[PDB]
């Protein structure tokens, strides 16, 4: 099942839009002075408003996130789906296996949406891309708070939780016990052999 | 008096002092530009008119009226263009006299009710026909012409008739380049005001070499040039603007820190880091600790400098499991109270 | 545990009252009794611990701690004795229950 | 993200249509009138933006 | 509250923007032509509120 949490927050010029760049338009905008001057705060607010509720549920844990390596889940084979461990880099958890599968099939083909960088429109020596071609009519789109790292940490530490049983301060009940903890409720298992 | 970097931003904001936030930014300049233009091949031919005007004063009266004022084009009364380029001029004679008594009167042309100005038809302007004329004739509008003493009383004197006709043939030039054989300029490496087949605006124009072919113009969706090409070679042309908004900081009535896209210092700040996806420009330390602005992925301190932002610790224990071993057990309670 | 209702400008606020543990203690759980090698039994309910410390047997909840003794009517048959549990002969099971 | 990208692709697009003034570029207004008379034209298409 | 009464400020404030018309105020427009013209006048406001 699929759940949308977050869009895509944008912040665009009143001036630059309105005219590109005459510096005679200006002498006549000063009549509309609150014209646009209560649509970049009226953006921004927003804009704002949703960093706060979005970062405000991504929490993390340490004990918990230690425990999701692959050798502590008994003999179901759930390695497609615990983050990647080393990227070589100052990452201390990447994309899992199975979120590249699902990032090369669309957000590829957003071209206007994603990861823009705006060091790169400045400076010809090119025909300018999509993503640069609203950068001059004042459409500006802000990084997200969600970044691959992040959700590497909050869901790590939702997938290692399974294991972590009532147990003493660190110790890990084996992934074969915590499933029979989950069939009690339904019924009380009268086999003595699994 | 707007002369600082900051007494700038409340000289275009109209507003005496400034909150707390993120402000955009984008300090325009009014100066002079040279000229390109650039139109599809055909060849060279000008012609040039004279508009003169001479006066008399002196009869009864000086400051109600003139004595007699004469007006002409190049000598004839009605001179039109046969040729593809043409320029026009208004030429007063103050040497009627010898010594320059027409020191007081002024005489200077009004703007009548055709939809363009006389002294802006010596721009690249594009017709079919004119044929000026100074005297009247069905369907024409015309330019008054005005005679005053020091600026006292007004008086109409006479008027020039012109007619026209839409089309794309004849092209005014502001001045008759001569020894040339195709009118074209072209001027590169920053901004200029182009008029290039029929498209205008400001930008730079910059040379690179792409594998191209097709068009001779690739425009945007909104109507903008993005780059064209030459046409008896391969080679294209680059076209950016010259001014790109920005994003600054304020706190306390000062400046903090912007987030540019160019790569230089910036309004009174000296250094400059390099985030992922732009620049950022401040001149703080690096050893802040807190935290006053939040932006989207960092937190703005008190004197410039960048600090990330990180997440929210919380531990939990699972639930219990049927297992001979050690369990925790919570003993004691208390109470809290949340809204 | 309750709850607490207030006005406000063209809405309302709650009042919620939770708690929050602060000791926590150890335990010493087991898994059951097996009587002679074959005859066991188990605990019905299944928020019900058994555990014993320096020799005494009692019966507690899983959320809270609340001991007291273990009676009759809280154990079923679940023969076949798994290996884990508490080895007991039947003449000294009154020890335990 | 295909609703996403529509809605800047419809905002991008609406510089094209000139309203009822000479042309939809500025620079040409200025170009052709003189001061008095391109105020009268220029809010025109501020007013539409 | 703050958006509360943002909505009604803005409401308002778009009785200043004369439409293309002579003026803003009607009883301008009705002191300066006569019955036969301002009606072509009135009607620009009329649609834009
Ligand atoms: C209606 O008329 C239209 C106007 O003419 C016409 O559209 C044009 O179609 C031609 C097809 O011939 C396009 O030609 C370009 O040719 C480039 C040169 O390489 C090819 O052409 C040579 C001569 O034909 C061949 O010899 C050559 O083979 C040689 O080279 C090979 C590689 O070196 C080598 O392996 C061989 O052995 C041999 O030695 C080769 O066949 C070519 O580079 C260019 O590439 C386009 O396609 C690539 C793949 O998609 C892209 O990587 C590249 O960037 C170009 O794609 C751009 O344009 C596409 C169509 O518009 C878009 O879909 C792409 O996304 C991309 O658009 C981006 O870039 C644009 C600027 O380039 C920009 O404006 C966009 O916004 C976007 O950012 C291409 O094949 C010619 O380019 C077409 N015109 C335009 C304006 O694109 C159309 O076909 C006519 N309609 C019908 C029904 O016929
Ligand atoms: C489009 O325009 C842009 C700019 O507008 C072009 O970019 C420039 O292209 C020039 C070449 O056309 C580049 O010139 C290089 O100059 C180097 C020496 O310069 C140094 O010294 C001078 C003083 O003499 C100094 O002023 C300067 O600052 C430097 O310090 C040359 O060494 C170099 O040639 C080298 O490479 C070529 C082939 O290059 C291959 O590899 C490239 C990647 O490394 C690749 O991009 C190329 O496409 C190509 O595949 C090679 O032939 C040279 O010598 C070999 O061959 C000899 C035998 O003849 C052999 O003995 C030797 O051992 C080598 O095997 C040499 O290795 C350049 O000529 C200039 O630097 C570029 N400018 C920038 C900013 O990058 C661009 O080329 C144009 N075209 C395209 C398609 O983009
Ligand atoms: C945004 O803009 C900023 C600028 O504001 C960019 O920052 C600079 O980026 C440069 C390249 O990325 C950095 O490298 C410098 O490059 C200079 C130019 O060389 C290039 O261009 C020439 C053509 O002009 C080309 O031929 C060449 O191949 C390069 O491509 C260099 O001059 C400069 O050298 C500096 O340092 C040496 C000594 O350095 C050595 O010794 C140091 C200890 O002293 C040691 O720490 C170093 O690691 C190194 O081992 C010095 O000799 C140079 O010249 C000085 O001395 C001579 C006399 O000796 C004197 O005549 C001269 O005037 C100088 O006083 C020179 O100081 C670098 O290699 C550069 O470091 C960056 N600047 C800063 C402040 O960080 C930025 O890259 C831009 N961003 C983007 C994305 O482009
Ligand atoms: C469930 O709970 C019950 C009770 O609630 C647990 O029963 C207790 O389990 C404890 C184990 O943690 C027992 O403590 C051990 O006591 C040993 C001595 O007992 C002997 O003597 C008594 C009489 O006094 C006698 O009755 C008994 O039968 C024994 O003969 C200690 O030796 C032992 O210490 C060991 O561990 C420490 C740990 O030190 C650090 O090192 C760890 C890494 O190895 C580190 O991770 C730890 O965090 C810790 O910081 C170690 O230092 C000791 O080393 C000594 O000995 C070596 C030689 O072996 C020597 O070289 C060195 O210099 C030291 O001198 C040693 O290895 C424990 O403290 C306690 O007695 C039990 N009580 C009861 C009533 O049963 C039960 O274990 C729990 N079960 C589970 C699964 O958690
Ligand atoms: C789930 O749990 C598993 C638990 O196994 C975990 O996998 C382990 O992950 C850790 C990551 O911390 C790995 O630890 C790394 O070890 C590296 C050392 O191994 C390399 O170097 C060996 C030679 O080093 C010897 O000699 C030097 C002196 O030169 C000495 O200091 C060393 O201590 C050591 O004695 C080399 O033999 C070894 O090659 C082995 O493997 C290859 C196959 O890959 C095989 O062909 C060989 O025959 C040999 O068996 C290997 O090349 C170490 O480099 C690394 O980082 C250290 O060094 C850097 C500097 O480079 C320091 O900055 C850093 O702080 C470290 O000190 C790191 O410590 C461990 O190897 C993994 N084990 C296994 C079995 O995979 C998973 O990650 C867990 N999963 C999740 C999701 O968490
Ligand atoms: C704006 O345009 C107007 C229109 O052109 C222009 O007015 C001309 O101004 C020039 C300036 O000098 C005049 O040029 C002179 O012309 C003399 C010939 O004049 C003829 O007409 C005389 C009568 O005309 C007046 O009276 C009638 C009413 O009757 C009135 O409607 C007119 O408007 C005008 O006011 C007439 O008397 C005269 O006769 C002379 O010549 C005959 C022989 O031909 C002789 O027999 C007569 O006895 C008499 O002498 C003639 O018919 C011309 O003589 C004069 O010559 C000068 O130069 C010579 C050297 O070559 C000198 O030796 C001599 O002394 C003179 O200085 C001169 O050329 C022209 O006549 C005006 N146009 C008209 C229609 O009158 C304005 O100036 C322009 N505005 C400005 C600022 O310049
Ligand atoms: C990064 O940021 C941090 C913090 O922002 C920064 O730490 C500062 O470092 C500078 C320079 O190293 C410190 O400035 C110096 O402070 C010296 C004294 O500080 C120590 O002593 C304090 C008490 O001393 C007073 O009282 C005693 C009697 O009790 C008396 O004898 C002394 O003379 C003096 O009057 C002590 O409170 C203080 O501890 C701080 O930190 C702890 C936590 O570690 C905290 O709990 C305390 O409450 C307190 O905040 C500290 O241990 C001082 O002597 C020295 O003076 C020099 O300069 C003057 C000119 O100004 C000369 O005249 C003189 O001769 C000396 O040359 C100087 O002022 C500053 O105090 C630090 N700030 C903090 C908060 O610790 C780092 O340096 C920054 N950079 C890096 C790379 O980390
Ligand atoms: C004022 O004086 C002027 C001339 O002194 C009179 O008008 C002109 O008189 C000259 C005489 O040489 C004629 O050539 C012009 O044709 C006359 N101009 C006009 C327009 O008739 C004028 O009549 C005198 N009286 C006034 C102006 O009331």
């Amino acid at each position: 099942e699929y759940l949308q949490i977050t869009s895509t927050p944008i912040v665009v010029d009143c001036a630059t839009y309105v005219c590109n760049g005459n510096p005679r338009c200006k002498n006549l905008l000063k009549q509309y002075t609150s014209a646009c001057k209560t649509i970049e705060d009226a953006l921004r607010l927003s804009a704002h408003l949703e960093t706060n509720d979005v970062s405000s549920m991504l929490t993390f844990d340490s004990n918990a996130f230690s425990l999701a390596n692959v050798t502590s889940f008994g003999d179901y084979n759930l390695s497609s789906v615990l983050p990647q461990r080393n990227i070589r880099s100052s990452r201390i958890a990447g994309r899992s296996a199975l979120e590249d599968l699902l990032f090369s099939k669309v957000v590829t083909s957003g071209l206007g949406t994603v990861d823009v960088d705006y060091k790169s429109c400045t400076k010809g020596l090119s025909i300018a891309d999509l993503a640069c071609a609203q950068y001059y009519n004042g459409i500006m789109v802000l990084p997200g708070v969600a970044d691959a790292e992040r959700m590497a940490m909050y869901t790590g530490s939702l997938i290692g939780g399974m294991v972590l049983g009532g147990l003493t301060s660190a110790a890990a009940i084996p992934f074969s016990l915590a499933l029979q903890a989950r069939l009690n409720y339904v019924a009380l298992q009268t086999d003595v052999l699994q | 008096y707007c002369d600082s970097p900051f007494e700038k931003l409340q000289c275009e904001h109209l507003q005496f002092g400034l909150q707390d936030g993120f402000y955009s930014a984008n300090f325009l300049d009014d100066n002079v530009l040279p000229e390109t233009y650039v139109a599809l091949p055909i060849y060279y031919q000008h012609t040039d008119i004279n508009f003169t005007a001479t006066a008399s004063f002196g009869g009864s009266c000086y400051v109600c009226k003139p004595h007699q004022v004469n007006i002409s084009l190049n000598g004839n009364t009605s001179v039109c263009v046969r040729t593809s380029h043409f320029s026009i001029r208004y030429i007063y004679n103050r040497v009627k006299s010898g010594s320059p008594g027409d020191s007081s009167w002024h005489i200077y042309l009004k703007s009548g009710t055709c939809p363009f100005s006389f002294s802006k038809l010596n721009n690249f302007q594009k017709f079919k026909t004119i044929c000026f004329s100074t005297v009247e004739v069905p369907g024409s509008c015309n330019f008054p012409l005005e005679a005053t003493w020091h600026y006292t009383s007004y008086t109409i004197v006479g008027a020039l008739y012109v007619t026209w006709s839409e089309g794309n043939s004849i092209t005014g030039v502001p001045y008759p380049v001569s020894g040339i054989r195709e009118f074209s300029n072209l001027v590169l490496n920053n901004c200029t005001k182009y008029n290039i087949y029929d498209y205008v605006g400001t930008g730079i124009i910059r040379s690179s070499n792409q594998s191209l072919a097709g068009g001779i113009t690739y425009v945007s969706n909104s109507g903008n040039l993005l780059g064209f090409k030459n046409v008896s070679t391969g080679n294209i042309f680059i076209v950016t603007p010259c001014n790109q908004p920005d994003q600054v900081a304020v706190y306390q009535q000062s400046i903090i820190g912007a987030m540019t896209a160019v790569n230089e210092s910036r309004y009174g700040l000296q250094n400059l880091l390099q985030l992922p996806n732009f620049y950022y420009v401040s001149n703080g330390g690096n050893n802040c600790t807190t935290a006053v602005m939040t932006y989207s992925n960092f937190g703005i301190c008190a004197d410039g400098s960048l600090i990330p932002v990180r997440p929210r610790n919380s531990s939990d224990n699972g639930i219990s499991a049927i297992i001979t071993a050690n369990l925790s057990i919570p003993s004691n309670w208390t109470t809290s109270v949340q809204v | 545990i309750f709850s607490i209702v207030n006005s406000a400008p063209d809405g309302l606020l709650f009042l919620h009252t939770v708690l929050l543990p602060t000791d926590y203690k150890n335990v010493k759980a087991w898994s059951g009794i097996c009587v002679d090698g074959i005859y066991g039994y188990v605990l019905r309910q299944p928020n019900l611990v058994l555990y014993s410390d320096n020799g005494v047997f009692r019966v507690t909840s899983r959320v809270m701690f609340q001991p007291r003794l273990p009676v009759l009517s809280d154990f079923v048959q679940i023969y076949n004795c798994n290996v884990t549990f508490v080895n007991i002969s039947r003449v000294e099971l009154h020890t335990v229950i | 993200v295909n609703q996403q990208g529509s809605a800047l692709n419809h905002l991008t697009s609406q510089l094209r249509h000139n309203f009822q003034a000479i042309s939809n570029s500025i620079q040409a207004i200025y170009d052709r009138l003189d001061s008095i008379q391109a105020d009268q034209q220029v809010d025109r298409l501020i007013t539409g933006r």
